[PDB]
């Protein structure tokens, strides 16, 4: 959590000092015709799409919160409208395991796939992760994705809030001369 | 000059006050009336012209203002410097600033472009 910390720390010191390149050191009258001056002519649309997902990843992973808590107080934890994130658990199918049986990765050792490059170092890959004492690649589930479903909403969040300062630094439709600062 | 009474303190006796630059206004009051200080409570108004002392220049104009709106007298404000500097700031030009005058000239007046260039091709 120590480097967890600072590096959103290091995040946000690089996008102030974005901020400060596009006013105190960006000019249209050079960048023009590239990609960089085209962005801030439409970039109203980008604005739109991250103030969409940001509402999306909220009415959902807070909505399921609160019908998680609500049917459980009700004396229901089965009726709660569960989530598995199969997506997450293919990364366990990944790790080698030949006992699944779904056409997955890593579920055989036939597999020319599977069968290129396990000469040498993919016997411990398969004994270091079939452990439930170890934290190589841990189980995933429930409590496992609505938090991480949690984690892309604020993170997409706090994503458009660093972007748009950025964007709407030398002038808005409130403030147009916020460069003349 | 016979000024209007006020009970309170606060105002005076203030060392800042008289080691910063004081303001002085006056008015005419044709007639004694009752009216209320910007920074005290109530004080009567007496004949002829009244000479007060303030510390702060909007303080000097709000109370101009309040008296323009009660009956039509005209007012006059005079700023004093530090030492003994005593210069008419308030209508230099005698006609009230809103409505038009004859003595113009501009100060700090750049004519360019309303989205920003902030360069000033002339001071003067
Ligand atoms: C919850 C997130 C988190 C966690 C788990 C840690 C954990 C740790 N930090 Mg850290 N830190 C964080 C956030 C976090 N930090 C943030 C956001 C900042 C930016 C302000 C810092 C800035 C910081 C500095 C400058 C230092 C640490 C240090 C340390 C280590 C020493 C233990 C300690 O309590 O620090 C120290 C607590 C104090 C010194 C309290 C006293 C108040 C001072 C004197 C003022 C430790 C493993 C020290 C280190 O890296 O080891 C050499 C170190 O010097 N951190
Ligand atoms: C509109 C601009 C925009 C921006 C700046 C981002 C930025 C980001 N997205 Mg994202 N995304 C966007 C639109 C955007 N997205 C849209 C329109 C969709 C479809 C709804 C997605 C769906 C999406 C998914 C599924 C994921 C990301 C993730 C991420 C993060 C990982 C970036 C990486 O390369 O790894 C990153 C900060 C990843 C993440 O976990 O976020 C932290 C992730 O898994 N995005
Ligand atoms: C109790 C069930 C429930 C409830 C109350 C809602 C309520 C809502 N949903 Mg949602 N939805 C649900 C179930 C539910 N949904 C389920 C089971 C799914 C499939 C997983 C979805 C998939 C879904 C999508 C894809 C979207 C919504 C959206 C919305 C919002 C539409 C209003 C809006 O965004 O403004 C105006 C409408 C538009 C701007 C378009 C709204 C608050 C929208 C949203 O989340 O906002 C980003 C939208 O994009 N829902
Ligand atoms: C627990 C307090 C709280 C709550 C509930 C919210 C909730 C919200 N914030 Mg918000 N925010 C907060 C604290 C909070 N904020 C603080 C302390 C700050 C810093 C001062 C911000 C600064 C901030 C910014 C800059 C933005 C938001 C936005 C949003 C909305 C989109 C996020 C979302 O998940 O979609 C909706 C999820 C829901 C569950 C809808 C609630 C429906 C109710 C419960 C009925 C959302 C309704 C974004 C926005 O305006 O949306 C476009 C946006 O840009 N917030
Ligand atoms: C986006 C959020 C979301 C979504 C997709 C759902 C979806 C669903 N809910 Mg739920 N719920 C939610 C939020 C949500 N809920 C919240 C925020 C609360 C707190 C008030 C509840 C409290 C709640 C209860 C008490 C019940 C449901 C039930 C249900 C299921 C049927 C709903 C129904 O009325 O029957 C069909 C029309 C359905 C799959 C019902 C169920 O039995 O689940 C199977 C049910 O009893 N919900
Ligand atoms: C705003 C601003 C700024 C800044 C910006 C930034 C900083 C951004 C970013 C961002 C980021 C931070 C990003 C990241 C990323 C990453 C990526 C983009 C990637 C990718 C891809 C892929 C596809 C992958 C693949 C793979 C591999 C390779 C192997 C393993 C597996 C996987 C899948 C992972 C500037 C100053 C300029 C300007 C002004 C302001």
């Amino acid at each position: 959590t120590h480097h967890q910390y600072i590096a959103g720390l290091l995040i946000v010191g690089a996008f102030a000092h974005g901020a400060i390149f596009f006013i105190r050191d960006y000019d249209p009258e050079q960048n023009q015709d590239n990609v960089l001056a085209r962005m801030l002519a439409h970039k109203e649309a980008v604005i739109s799409h991250l103030s969409w997902v940001s509402l999306f990843l909220g009415f959902h992973t807070l909505g399921l919160y609160v019908h998680n808590d609500v049917v459980v107080a009700f004396g229901n934890p089965e009726k709660q409208i569960l989530i598995e994130p199969i997506f997450a658990q293919w990364i366990q199918a990944t790790s080698g395991k030949m006992l699944y049986g779904f056409q997955v990765l890593l579920s055989s050792s036939t597999s020319n796939a599977s069968v290129a490059a396990q000469q040498l170092w993919l016997p411990g890959w398969l004994e270091a992760v079939n452990n439930e004492s170890n934290s190589l690649f841990l189980t995933i589930g429930p409590g496992d994705f609505l938090v991480h479903h949690a984690i892309a909403l604020g993170l997409h969040t706090t994503t458009l809030i660093l972007v748009k300062g950025a964007l709407d630094a030398r002038g808005s439709k409130l403030m147009p001369d916020k460069k003349d600062f | 000059m016979p000024s209007p009474s006020f009970l309170g303190s606060t105002g005076g006796w203030l060392r800042c006050a008289e080691t910063e630059e004081k303001y002085a206004m006056t008015w005419s009051s044709d007639q004694q009336h009752i009216f209320e200080m910007p920074t005290g409570g109530a004080a009567v108004m007496n004949s002829g012209d009244n000479l007060l002392y303030l510390a702060r220049k909007e303080q000097a104009l709000a109370l101009a203002t309040q008296l323009r709106t009660q009956f039509k007298i005209q007012d006059y404000k005079i700023y004093r410097i530090f030492p003994s500097g005593e210069v008419q700031y308030l209508h230099p030009k005698d006609g009230v600033l809103p409505y038009q005058v004859n003595k113009g000239r501009e100060q700090v007046g750049r004519v360019k472009s309303t989205i920003g260039k902030n360069v000033n091709p002339a001071q003067v």
